[PDB]
């Protein structure tokens, strides 16, 4: 339906591309978020990463996966029209600051991303941006992935994709030592990094540069070496300089987390991308074996 | 190989929706078979001149048959449909597609950069930006593995086969791409190696020798006619050292099926 019965409420952030708003239906009363992408600017068309996201979006039907309910497409201006749920993760992780997020809403959660993730990866699509300001949380428990606009579908078996790929704080070392294939486990990292960094509080490779987030996992993790990661040495951007360092205890690097919790994560975050645990492999884990689904607090 | 078995299942799902409408070309008032085949060439080319992954090509072609199924278009509108097509693929599938300018050059001035644009609005507004779709090559990467062990003269003649389909809509419009994909992989594993449709492809896909045949007597005929027919740039393409050379290769006399 078109725009004339849609009345924009408030301008909530910008995407990987396009322009997030709420707004409201005058008709039906329904709250919805719209993605608007301006055709101008760039006389390019619409954008690949629109085409991508909303031919994937229209496949992907699981409920943790952002709801996408129309496309309302101008010759002027390309409008995406989504359920509203709540707020992003990123601003939770705000608003709970002070408290932080209790360890059962983070168990609930974790496995429900896991949950639309594995179908995600079942339907040969790589979302390739997961950090907590591309995820959203409703007011009962519930958390999806959004914003798909960096996602690609992928071939059994892959081809060298694009190399930018996803928010260097959550960059796998695969892309990082610039291999020619990358699959998967680049979206496994991800969820990995996140998982820590509702635990710890922060984020956990905070790293500045391309060779600052190599040497900060290095540093956690150790250095990775042929009966690790057999072949890394060889990888185009590895050096010999690189400073041999130690793995470190998992119980300092994340100190709430049980020895359940602990084994999931150092599985998340294994060096080489076949050895690094599945999103269908880590439902299956103990960690969840007493998962239940809080609601989140948020005002205190 | 954790999810390669889930994909193929959903891959399978797949194709039986993106499938084109069987005999839409009857119902086309002016274009025909012969246009549609010399449009695929030309995209073929357009390909070649850009250095074009062959899933684009593949997309590009479905994207053009689904819009076809439900829209009539004139003969002189048939290049401007291809173009916006392979406009679309490649923004989905490249790493770095061609800009909208380079796709306006190579229709030689017949179409403005504003035609181009508005056409890709009505193409996706047709195909209800369903763009992910299954193809002969999404296919054939996956019967690849199962090489025993693996040979690169096999692979490149399994996809210029498969490509040769994309020609003639008369008449691998019918079959499915994964039927096509397992015709084409077994008639270049003949060809080579004199090995066929290997155990554990009729494990994976439920496809005996004798459930292709079919296609494969088809696919037999157009590839030991491939020399004769009106359009060439597939054959061009696949004489190239980057493919081996393959389609200068001597087909076989009969399948022996
Ligand atoms: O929330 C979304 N985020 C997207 N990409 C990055 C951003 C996160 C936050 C602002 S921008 S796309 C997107 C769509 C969307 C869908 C439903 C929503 N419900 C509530 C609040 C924001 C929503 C955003
Ligand atoms: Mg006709």
């Amino acid at each position: 339906g078109s725009m004339e019965n849609f009345q924009k409420v408030e301008k909530i952030g910008e995407g990987t591309y396009g322009v997030v708003y709420k707004a409201r239906n005058k008709l039906t009363g329904e709250v919805v978020a719209l993605k608007k992408i301006r055709l101008d600017t760039e006389t390019e068309g619409v954008p690949s990463t629109a085409i991508r996201e909303i031919s994937l979006l229209k496949e992907l039907n699981h409920p943790n996966i952002v709801k996408l309910l129309d496309v309302i497409h101008t010759e002027n201006k390309l409008y995406l029209v989504f359920e509203f749920l709540s707020m992003d993760l990123k601003k939770f992780m705000d608003a709970s600051a002070l408290t932080g997020i209790p360890l059962p809403l983070i168990k609930s959660y974790l496995f429900q991303l896991l949950q639309g993730l594995a179908f995600c990866h079942s339907h040969r699509v790589l979302h390739r941006d997961l950090k907590p300001e591309n995820l959203l949380i409703n007011t009962e428990g519930a958390i999806k992935l959004a914003d798909f606009g960096l996602a690609r579908a992928f071939g059994v078996p892959v081809r060298t994709y694009t190399h930018e790929v996803v928010t260097l704080w959550y960059r796998a070392p695969e892309i990082l030592l610039g291999c020619k294939y990358y699959s998967t486990a680049v979206d496994i990292w991800s969820l990995g990094c996140i998982f820590a960094e509702m635990v710890t509080r922060r984020a956990l490779f905070p790293g500045d540069s391309e060779i600052d987030q190599l040497f900060r996992i290095f540093r956690t993790l150790g250095t990775p070496d042929e009966v690790v990661w057999p072949g890394v040495t060889s990888m185009p951007d590895y050096k010999p300089s690189f400073p041999k360092w130690a793995r470190q205890d998992f119980s300092k690097v994340v100190p709430p987390l049980d020895e359940d919790g602990r084994s999931l994560l150092s599985q998340m975050l294994h060096y080489d991308p076949n050895k690094r645990i599945s999103a269908k492999a880590a439902l299956a884990h103990p960690f969840f074996q007493d998962v239940t689904k809080p609601v989140p607090h948020l005002r205190l | 190989p954790d999810y390669h078995e889930d994909i193929h299942t959903y891959l399978r799902e797949m194709e039986v929706k993106c499938k084109p409408k069987v005999g839409y070309m009857k119902k086309q008032p002016d274009i025909t078979n012969s246009m549609r085949a010399i449009l695929v060439d030309w995209l073929v080319e357009v390909g070649e001149e850009y250095k074009l992954q062959n899933e684009t090509l593949h997309l590009a072609v479905n994207y053009i048959d689904r819009f076809l199924s439900s829209m009539s278009v004139l003969r002189g509108k048939l290049q401007l449909v291809g173009t916006a097509a392979m406009l679309l693929a490649s923004k989905f599938e490249e790493i770095y597609p061609p800009e909208v300018a380079e796709f306006v050059y190579i229709t030689d001035d017949t179409y403005t950069k504003k035609q181009v644009l508005r056409m890709e609005h009505l193409v996706l507004k047709v195909l209800t930006f369903d763009l992910a779709a299954p193809t002969v090559n999404q296919f054939l990467t996956q019967y690849f593995l199962h090489q025993q062990p693996a040979n690169c003269k096999v692979e490149s003649l399994a996809m210029f086969l498969g490509e040769l389909s994309l020609i003639d809509a008369d008449p691998y419009l019918k079959y499915l791409p994964s039927v096509i994909a397992g015709a084409a992989f077994h008639l270049a594993l003949y060809t080579v190696t004199g090995q066929s449709w290997p155990e554990s492809l009729i494990r994976k896909t439920g496809y005996t020798l004798e459930s292709l045949k079919p296609c494969l007597m088809d696919l037999h005929q157009t590839y030991l006619k491939a020399p004769q027919h009106a359009q060439q740039s597939i054959r061009e393409k696949y004489k190239n050292s980057k493919y081996h050379g393959v389609s200068l290769l001597n087909p076989p006399e009969t399948l022996n099926l």
